[PDB]
């Protein structure tokens, strides 16, 4: 139906109708697609709202273009709807005592409401869960009074429902019509490697479109795929496409004929990939792929970008021996840099067209594993959850010829995996936590409580991920927690 | 801490207050309705005092019938 | 089914589907079970003084019902939601008068409305046991937030866990701080902290919990042990370690007073005066709830999974365990007495 009626329909007689499609709670906040989405789902488990998923869906779109954020209100906390568990948040303690400490604190940055709404907001909880007062950082302060005098003022004024930044994007809100075509995409999968490629996107019915992604990895693995996608508040791009044998999420702002954001696997969050695109009629030089060459040596480099036309030169040192190949949005090339080439960032260029810098670099000094830190659970084995990998990366950094830092890039490395502490010695963490294949990729063990261990304890474990570089032996080391599952899993942490 | 991983470390659920995973419960399912009964970790673990008051229903016995446990957001589909 | 015997040993502990079983301390097994009403929830209970009667905290830390063991049945019940448009929870908050004629219970009350929920100030409601199951609040008086265990002391008086511990008349409803937690001032060292949903009813008669304490990120942690004599109304408090692990629950052998036991991954046995740790004992999984027999010759693991680990307190080895009926106990306290 339309989202008026179905509002009136399914909300109303819980919801007091206010006048003209308003009601009340529902028309004095904002909020994100997902955040629209997790409330009417409470609605339905706690409320016993009865919604198909259809309806659902309008309701959602319906409320997100009413009711959205300005890009800028989204500023700095979109890894929580691009689904990066392993973000390390960093707010003030005031909002994670209080507010960050059970899901994350960009839960509650990605929404606007008056001070009513936070109050309201506030009983809900000790409401709801009359245990919060009792739980650590709760059971050591009043609570409650702290909440409703401290923090209810403290979240209406950093996140209140009108702002000039809404005001002015209901007006400059641009419409659907300007994301149909080309668009020029170049991405990273991290322990996987680079990608770029040709995404197309036409219209449908209304806000959707169809999607087709034509390209492929570095490594030669194929990433075509076909699939949907919708445009709320005229940015909030969300798709589908079926790439091989799963379906990827999109979760991207399209702003200015420019898509940021990330690709990753619907079923697996920690599978996904960096998203950068730009649409056809306007020059830019994506990425360059590697961003790095080791001097006196040989290399396939490929340019991603939009419009390119002109002739490549990737700066001093640097020789481009063979064109491989140059259409407007890929332009591959094989490239030598002399021993002599001296260290540091070039800006490349594609005729006048300028952009993305090169590494040269001589020898590999540090090296740093990422994520410095991050969470890998058990899963699977029968379970209703899946097992959540850890994914690293090498990143090689040198110094350039004026002996400042120079960030290579992430170089090819060898993987293992030891005891973080005694501790993990003694319980033989090593040998149930999982196994670390030689890409990277840390698969955890199955969940469960397991006979072979300690108590039968679960296949967790405190795990010091190390890196050796393949170029030169340099050493890196990361920290990994394997841990449990966690069944509550909103669109939103 | 992260993001999509609980603060509030009685012990915990993701990691302990000692910043490990020994001080948790073992197994975890030892200490799993002890903390989903009075809805200590609602964000991971379903509280069972207020919103999903029958999510053990057929694993009344966690060590043996910890697979029988859901997962709760209504999803599409 | 099967009365109890006189002058035997019993232990109650409650189990998941919805059971209250009775154990004979003596052989160690399971004499007897009970199917409770309604939902478990937390299904915490405490004996009444006639040793023949359980009260359950039960039905999602919503009501309070009164067992009768030698029988099964359900001779009390009390709802903790008889204030219109309000519903209300009990954090583990409740305890039988020293006569067994009232009950008391502070409730946490939410007023649900159609578009939103408004948190009441909480309240403790007395009923009268002899109201059946049908009771209703026969007095009420205001209570602090925050409030969790509560042991009514032999003279009547009424200590109530909360920020601070009180001593309350059920009366008048007037309390004092019996024992300052949160408002200890005590220079050198950090304000405590408390957790804990286990009211052991041990053979000291006494009300007691662990606590941790910071003593001046540089500060030391140590363990703690707080106790209210129930007689007297004498109150204790006394650090008995260096934080090294966790421990959920601790009792002092009623056998050897100057040994605390605590347990959760590990079981520990540690000398109060010494304030050092005698031995430590590894289980087969973690444990939340230790209980003494009468003598200590028996310490009993509950909690958790669905079995009793029993222990010789003084070689600190398990000697059996007790499988009970059905699934897990979660957060239950397991509760001993003679019939
Ligand atoms: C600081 C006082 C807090 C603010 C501001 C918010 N929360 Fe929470 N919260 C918790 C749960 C279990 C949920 C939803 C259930 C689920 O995740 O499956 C939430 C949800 C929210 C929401 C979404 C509201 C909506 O959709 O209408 C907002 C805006 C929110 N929270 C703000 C749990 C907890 C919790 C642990 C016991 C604490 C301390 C907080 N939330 C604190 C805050
Ligand atoms: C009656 C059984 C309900 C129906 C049908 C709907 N809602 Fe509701 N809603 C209800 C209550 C009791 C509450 C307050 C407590 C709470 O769960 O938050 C609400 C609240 C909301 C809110 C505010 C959420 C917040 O975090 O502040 C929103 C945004 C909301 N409800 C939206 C909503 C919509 C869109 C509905 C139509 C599908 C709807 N509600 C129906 C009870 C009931
Ligand atoms: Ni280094």
């Amino acid at each position: 139906e339309q989202g008026p009626s179905l509002l009136q329909n399914k909300c109303m007689g819980c919801h007091i109708p206010e006048g003209n499609d308003t009601y009340s709670r529902i028309s004095h906040q904002r909020k994100t697609p997902e955040g629209w989405l997790m409330s009417i789902a409470r609605m339905q488990v706690m409320h016993g709202l009865q919604i198909s998923d259809d309806d659902r869906r309008t309701l959602v779109k319906y409320l997100a273009d009413k009711q959205g954020l300005a890009p800028s209100e989204t500023d700095g906390v979109r890894y929580a709807m691009e689904r990066r568990l392993n973000t390390v948040e960093q707010f003030d303690t005031q909002l994670s005592e209080t507010c960050g400490r059970c899901h994350s604190g960009a839960r509650v940055a990605l929404q606007r409401r008056p001070a009513k709404e936070w109050e309201h907001l506030v009983n809900f909880h000790l409401g709801q869960w009359p245990s919060l007062e009792y739980q650590a950082q709760a059971r050591d302060r009043d609570w409650l009074p702290i909440a409703l005098q401290q923090v209810v003022p403290d979240l209406a004024k950093r996140y209140p429902l009108e702002s000039a930044a809404w005001a002015e994007w209901q007006k400059a809100r641009p419409k659907a019509d300007a994301l149909p075509g080309q668009w020029a995409f170049s991405g990273h999968m991290l322990a996987k490697g680079d990608v770029r490629g040709v995404m197309s996107v036409t219209p449908d019915q209304g806000d959707t479109f169809k999607v087709e992604v034509k390209g492929a990895y570095a490594d030669g693995t194929p990433f075509n795929g076909s699939g949907s996608a919708i445009l709320y508040n005229g940015y909030e791009w969300r798709g589908n496409v079926k790439v091989g044998d799963a379906n990827l999420r999109q979760v991207f702002a399209a702003l200015d004929g420019e898509m940021k954001g990330r690709m990753f696997e619907a079923e697996h969050d920690e599978r996904g990939l960096d998203f950068t695109a730009v649409k056809e009629g306007k020059a830019r030089l994506l990425a360059v792929q590697p961003a790095f060459i080791k001097a006196g040596g040989e290399s396939e480099i490929t340019l991603v970008g939009s419009g390119l036309a002109g002739k490549p030169d990737l700066g001093a040192g640097v020789e481009v021996t063979e064109v491989l190949e140059q259409t407007p949005t890929l332009v591959r090339l094989k490239a030598r840099a002399a021993a002599d080439a001296k260290p540091g960032q070039r800006e490349v260029a594609v005729g006048t067209l300028k952009g993305v810098n090169l590494a040269v670099y001589d020898k590999v000094e540090e090296v740093k594993v990422v994520p410095a830190f991050s969470i890998a659970r058990i899963g699977e084995n029968g379970a209703s959850v899946p097992k959540v990998q850890g994914r690293f990366e090498a990143e090689a950094w040198g110094k350039d010829a004026n002996g400042q830092p120079l960030r290579i890039g992430y170089l090819p490395a060898s993987w293992k995996v030891e005891p973080f502490n005694e501790r993990a010695v003694e319980d033989e963490d090593v040998k149930f936590a999982g196994k670390m294949q030689a890409d990277g990729v840390f698969v955890p063990g199955g969940a469960g409580p397991n006979p072979e261990r300690k108590m039968m304890t679960n296949n967790a474990g405190n795990l010091k991920v190390i890196a050796t570089l393949a170029d030169g032996g340099q050493t890196g080391e990361g920290h990994m927690i394997v841990t449990v599952q966690r069944w509550n899993n909103p669109p939103l942490p | 801490a992260v993001a999509g991983c609980t603060a509030t470390t009685d012990p915990g659920w993701e990691v302990d207050a000692f910043g490990g995973v020994s001080s948790l419960c073992q197994p975890m399912e030892a200490d799993l309705y002890g903390c989903s009964d009075p809805c200590w970790w609602p964000a991971q673990v379903p509280d069972m005092m207020s919103t999903y008051q029958d999510w053990n229903a057929q694993a009344s016995n966690s060590a043996e019938d910890w697979r029988n446990l859901g997962t709760v957001f209504p999803k599409d589909k | 089914g099967p009365a109890l015997k006189a002058g035997h040993e019993y232990m109650i502990v409650t189990n998941y589907p919805n059971n209250l079983h009775v154990v004979d301390v003596a052989s160690d097994t399971v004499y007897k079970s009970c199917v409770m009403p309604d939902k478990f929830g937390p299904g915490t209970a405490m004996m009444a003084p006639d040793n023949r009667t359980a009260y359950v905290l039960n039905n999602h830390y919503g009501d309070i019902y009164g067992i009768d063991l030698d029988t099964c049945k359900n001779t009390f019940h009390a709802n903790l939601s008889s204030v219109p448009g309000e519903v209300g929870r009990s954090m583990y908050s409740f305890a039988i008068s020293p006569d067994g004629k009232e009950v008391y219970a502070t409730v946490n009350p939410t007023q649900r409305l159609n578009d939103h929920y408004v948190v009441k100030p909480p309240r403790l409601e007395v009923f009268s046991t002899a109201d059946g199951l049908e009771a209703k609040p026969v007095r009420t008086f205001p209570m602090p937030r925050q409030v969790y265990l509560m042991r009514a002391a032999d003279d009547g008086s009424l200590y109530v866990a909360g920020p601070d511990i009180y001593k309350m008349d059920v009366k008048t409803g007037k309390y004092t701080v019996a024992l300052p937690l949160r408002n200890w001032n005590r220079k050198g060292y950090s304000a405590p902290d408390v957790l804990y949903f286990w009211p052991h009813q041990s053979p000291r008669h006494e009300f007691s919990m662990l606590y941790t304490i910071a003593r001046f990120a540089t500060a030391d942690l140590l363990y703690g042990y707080l106790s209210v004599d129930l007689k007297t109304g004498k109150t204790h408090t006394q650090e008995f370690a260096d934080l090294t692990e966790l421990y959920f629950t601790g009792l002092r052998s009623p056998k050897d007073p100057n040994q605390i036991y605590g347990v959760l991954n590990r079981l520990a046995k540690y000398d109060l005066k010494q304030r050092k740790l005698i031995k430590a004992a590894n289980l087969d999984h973690t444990y939340y709830c230790v209980a003494f027999d009468k003598k200590g010759d028996k310490l009993y693991l509950g909690g958790t999974f669905n079995d009793l680990a029993v222990f010789n307190p003084d070689t600190l080895e398990k000697v059996k365990n007790i499988k009970l009926p059905g699934g897990d106990m979660s957060t239950t306290t397991p509760q001993v007495f003679i019939r």
